[PDB]
């Protein structure tokens, strides 16, 4: 979270946090109702964000459900949306924290060395998450797609 | 270390859960008086060497334990303390910032029991000196923010004995 | 400023900014109408803020101003105004900067070293320092006189 | 390095000036930006992979370049070329960000042309990859942000002529 | 370390004798299956990630352990846990190269099963995985090959027990 | 080359070259004549080695040149032949120096970083180059394919 | 001591001592007695030493014992000699050991933090040891205030 | 470490005294034997192999311990038991010079027994041996001389005890 | 051996062996019958090659067994021979290894240090060891005694 | 560095070429004498300090230069001589395994010209030391295989030069 | 570096000569003036900060040279000129008890003028600044020894020229 | 000499020199005139030094006097009495320095590996110095004797 990042900083040179850190956290306090309900849309609406954003990967990239392909079948199909489901739990995290600390922790750390065993093309579950983030900026205003855009992003940068 | 906002994600994902209600009403607990912990921070950190300088004179100085055979006597071991006396309140108010002690087991206390023992640092002596920082604190913060403060000083000295 | 050390740390780690940086630098940027007010409230009283200030420090630090003083008579007397008029101008750029590191990198590193070879006692221009402090914070709401005085406390910690 | 403030500052601190109407007028140009360099960094980061292939699918490739004895050929060469490019990149993101040329004298340029010259590495066709990186990069953030990273850009190209 | 030459000099050294008749005997049967040894060496070598992959979609993937909760879940710690697998196959080429397990002692098994005590790495899973390496391993390096490196991963098995 | 490896490494301690590294040499130009006709196998080959590899692939890993996949279409099915071909001639350069130096330092030194950039799964890319080791393997005794196999193996294993 | 600071120079070059340590301890133990009756001149003059010594301090630094001053009133200045004679006893103990190294341990390592934190001036308490310099060596032969001088500017020195 | 000069300042200032007739009288009993310290100091320094060669030959040669299966076989062990040797005669010479074994808690004796025990270093030989260089080192630098070095050689065996 | 050197230095990069480190170990392993022979040889003719090469020594350093002499009297000189038995016995060693590590760790390490502490001339060591070269090199082909050689030459360069 | 083979292996490269008739001549070039190299290197090898010696003694001792003025007095001087030819002999040798001069080029000659100039190390006489390394070598491994040598000796000289 | 001892015993070691009387005249020459030169050094260590304050308030302050825009704006660049000037008098102290230049050579004007030139430091200012601090010390120490000061603080101003 | 020795002391903690120091170069002047006189007799009486020296050595190490001794013969027993008057000369150097650096710096470093080179046993050039200091000894009053022994002692201690 915003508070954690802003302790570990102030930490790493034996201080007490600035008037403009603690200002941030007063900022980040005052818009935690806003930000619960920008969580609260994708939670909502997570069966439509994945299903729909699957069908977008699968339209550019044919290939990794096509023989041979990672996501093969009925079976790997609902793995690969799962994965993408556990990507949108984990943006849902860094939305209500206000800090990217709980996707690198779960879903970031190690991430292109688990998928490179099991043989999945990073690049296309990067392209799933950025179709993630296309369809629900249309369930959000323009401000709070903005918001919740930053923390797709983060991701979709995390797997290039 | 975890904050309280930290504590919650981390149990919902363990559950593989988007947050639910439960979690969303802790969530909205921090938010509801967060900016008192902020409050209470820019105060600290606007007087930590005057909370300390305070606590010292209350409860150490023109005593057996500044005078030569006390543990505070030469320049380095007077020096020694005060820095653990500004260590404890820098890390008390991260603890209250966060609202969750974690802080304070990974960056304070492992292995600071056996390190004071091992020294012959004197514990009764050093929990007097966090007990005079909780009150010079409460002084400058009030007495509802003295007491959150006073949970993580007595986590602190719990810690040392 | 708080966009160079976000750029030195990343650069550091040959990698873009983090979300953490970038949002630091959106906090910065949305506050730099109100910095800029505070510089300029402190531009503007600079006289009255330097003489009331010297006024104030003379009383604390007689010494300084008595014979064999490093400040006695008119012309040592102008030359102190004249340095506290400098640290002033130094806190000015702080502000807007969002950070120390103008102040430190023009009148803190060697402070020491120069004030010790000018025979003039630091703790007193640190004093001098102290009471322009309270002098602008008379001039600025509770808010900006917080955001002000940690430049101002910076200066003076940096020479006791 | 210097940013647009710091700058600023600098040009003030030599003539000994308090900041001028003219300084604030600059430092008023920078904050009303700001979010909009961030907005674009952000989109950059997010891309950087995608906006060198691209530029090297339209700039480099399929040419005696990549063929044998052209200097892109050999693994090890291939990816020296494209690990310069993300550098300009990354660089002139900064530099954006900064809104100042500064870092890419400091960093990318100072000594680069006499490199680039002792290895024999083709300076007209990085030129060419530069401006199709600048092309990329202006059709992900948009005109006005492609114009501004357009700047740096040509800074470094102008500077390995 | 020590391999199969080096132990029979060690034992011949500490009597202070000259390579007796069963010394040379186990130095024989070393010099006559070097090759073989390298042979194996090179296709784990070659099949290093494929071997592990096969091996964790056999004994640990769409299980408790990788969904939330269980030991494997987070990327750090899937990446953690096929990382240790890829050294159990790395020190295991070793000591089937060497002839001899001390490499295993030394650089693998040392404050192991210590670590994964204090750690929450469940043994009995791991040892599945290993048990799952051996199989994969003697289908890529043949029967006599994969019997040789099954001593070596069962000789980690046992040390983690 | 052995003599270039043997060099380095001797340099590398200060050294003159070990008994173990000029024996490798004397037996590696004895047996000079022997690789130079492995190699010649191969040249002579390329046609069949690189269409039946690419054949084995394909079967294998039918995605790369369905649509979405890196090979898709004939112009792309030319070019990764085309790159099966590179690879096969850096074999037969590494079995005539009688040391991988020549196969790394062109073609394997940031192979991973050249095809990540193109979008290449490079899973596919050793999977080809086995495929060329089987069907080279068909065109040598059991002796030469042994020592054939070995540079293969190499090229396989450091695109793992 | 010169004894142990021999030791210590030889332990670090893994050596006996030098021919020129054995021949400095056995001067320093020749004059032994000459020492021992200068530490003997210092302890028995204290009280004037440091009276006296105080008295010239508080005259160049009035603002130490001018209200909210350090050293203002009557305890607070008895404190402020009671540190003074600290300083003598230590420089003491210098002269007997030809040594500054139990000096250093007792009275100088964290001398700075000490008095930050007490709010005392440390130019002032080095003022103070300064004067004491002065004085003593009025009751010492120029050979004796030379040796007596080096302990007392090391402490000055240490304080700057 | 501490000498006989700093003893006498250190019990001085854990009284916060300066030093009276009593521990000025200390002082100069240590000056009057300062100069037979440097004659013993001398006379080992000139003796130092022949004192370590003649204490090996009365007490470790041709046994057990430098045969195949002794602690002292190879030259590195041999090498590293006279190294050892050497050490202690440098140190107790040190101790000896000071009048106080301070500096062989301080730098030979802290962790050594375990050190030894891990390793399997004989200590009863080691003590034997000690005992051979206290005997060796008495009939150079004369009883007086022999009896102060023998504190220290006993200081040593009984920390290795 | 050189497989213990290879191991150790592909963990010091966490990598499996180079195809070079394996060819070498399959050269070293080729090669063992012919290194177990030569050790055969030097092993069943130890009384004779000690015995030759102590009289050879005797015969160019007289010194060293008349009166004076480290080997001087019927014990000391039977002592002498049980060394060079020793270092026969470590050449026999390295022979099997292919390289001089046994040796190295057994007889190298601290010998300068052990003979200096003993008083015995290690120049006359080395002028036994090159006796015992000399006598082995006639009871072995021209190809063998330059692979013995090597071993015996390393031990008497390790001793100069 | 280059190797007579990888000469060949980098010129077909450049081309994209499989190896053709001309290429596969000179690599056969190299390999119907590289064992007369590989007998030369071993004789060097063998006699290396012998043949430095021997060399010195020949074109060095009993002149001015090893006199009280002479480059070569003083203990360091003479070390560091010895050592440069020591130096010119191993890479000579390892030029000649190679069958060419470039690691002359880049590990020996860099700069070293320049350096004997800065300290005034005279290349006369470090040339007349060189021909001497050259006979003395001539004189063990034959005339062919030391007219072989003195390529690589002259090689060194003229890039002193 | 050398001292006037040292260059006597260079100049007899080049010719490989035992000190011969001139020798020795100039050995007596040097040890006559020994005491004169502790003199000048003691006084000159008890008064270094005194010198330079006093040679700057001189040579430096209330110019362009402090003002903004000048080489001693910023406490910075006034703190380093300082220490430039703390260097020049302790060397030129050595260099008047060694009675010789060459320690000035080696550790004070090795690339100093291009150091100087390279970052705009002022060699005109400098110089003045020296000179000011030969005069201040010779008020200190004397006319003699304020002479020989001056012989090495005209070397490190000639040095800087 | 002394006086470099304490410079580059002092130069290494960026000091002036200690008042130890300084003392300890005026009494090193103060008896510069009985230095001078210890270097003048071991000047005059060089050749008795050096050839009573010799004598010793050559019975004490009868093999480099012997064939195949390195100072076999009339001709290398001269070179071997020259660089015993190189080692008497240097020692005269350091006597007249009060320091072991001129000697050092020529006669000592690098010196194993000029006589491994020659073939000389450096053991015995330190018995020949050792036998130089015993007859210069007897030419020396007791004080003068322990002042030109410490000289030869570096250079046999750096021998060994
Ligand atoms: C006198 C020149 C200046 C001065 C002194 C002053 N000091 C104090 C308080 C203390 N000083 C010490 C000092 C030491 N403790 C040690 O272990 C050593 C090493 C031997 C020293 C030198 C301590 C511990 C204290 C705290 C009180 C105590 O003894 O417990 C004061 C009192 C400040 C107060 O407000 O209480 C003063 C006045 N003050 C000046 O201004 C002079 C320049
Ligand atoms: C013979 C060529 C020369 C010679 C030999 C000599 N050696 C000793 C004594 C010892 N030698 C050893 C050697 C070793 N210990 C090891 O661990 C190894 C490595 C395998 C070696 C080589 C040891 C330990 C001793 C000490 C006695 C013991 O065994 O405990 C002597 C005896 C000397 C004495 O005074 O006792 C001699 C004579 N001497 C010569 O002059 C020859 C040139
Ligand atoms: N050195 C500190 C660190 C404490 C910690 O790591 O928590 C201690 O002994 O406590
Ligand atoms: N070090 C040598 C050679 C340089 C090199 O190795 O390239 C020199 O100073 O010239
Ligand atoms: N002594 C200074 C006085 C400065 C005047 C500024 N008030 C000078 O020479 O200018």
């Amino acid at each position: 979270s915003i508070v954690t990042k802003s302790i570990v900083n102030a930490d790493a040179e034996a201080r007490y946090l600035s008037p403009g850190e603690l200002d941030r956290i007063k900022s980040f306090v005052s818009g935690g109702a806003q930000r619960l309900r920008i969580a609260q849309v994708l939670t909502d609406n997570r069966e439509r964000i994945v299903k729909q954003a699957g069908d977008q990967l699968f339209q550019k990239r044919p290939d990794v459900v096509s023989p041979g392909g990672n996501a093969y079948g009925q079976e790997m199909t609902a793995t690969c949306l799962r994965d993408l489901d556990y990507y949108l739990r984990l943006v849902t995290y860094g939305i209500v924290a206000g800090d990217v600390t709980p996707i690198e922790e779960i879903g970031i750390v190690g991430v292109r060395e688990m998928y490179k065993s099991l043989g999945t093309p990073i690049d296309a579950v990067a392209g799933g998450v950025a179709a993630m983030k296309s369809v629900a900026a249309g369930l959000l205003s323009a401000e709070d797609a903005g918001e919740a855009g930053a923390y797709f992003d983060y991701v979709v940068g995390a797997m290039q | 270390m975890q904050d309280a906002i930290t504590s919650v994600i981390n149990s919902s994902d363990v559950q593989g859960k988007y947050l639910d209600n439960a979690a969303l009403e802790k969530l909205k607990g921090y938010f509801a008086t967060g900016e008192l912990r902020v409050r209470a921070a820019t105060t600290i950190s606007a007087n930590a060497a005057a909370i300390v300088k305070e606590a010292v004179a209350k409860s150490l100085l023109y005593s057996d334990i500044t005078r030569p055979g006390g543990n505070m006597y030469t320049t380095r071991r007077y020096a020694a303390c005060i820095r653990d006396l500004d260590y404890y309140l820098r890390y008390a108010t991260y603890a209250m910032l966060a609202g969750d002690p974690s802080i304070l087991d990974e960056r304070v206390l492992n292995g600071l029991k056996e390190t004071y023992n091992s020294l012959g640092v004197p514990v009764g002596a050093t929990v007097q000196a966090i007990q005079a920082i909780k009150e010079v604190t409460a002084s400058l913060v009030g007495p509802d923010a003295g007491k959150e403060m006073g949970v993580y000083f007595d986590y602190i000295c719990s810690g040392l004995s």
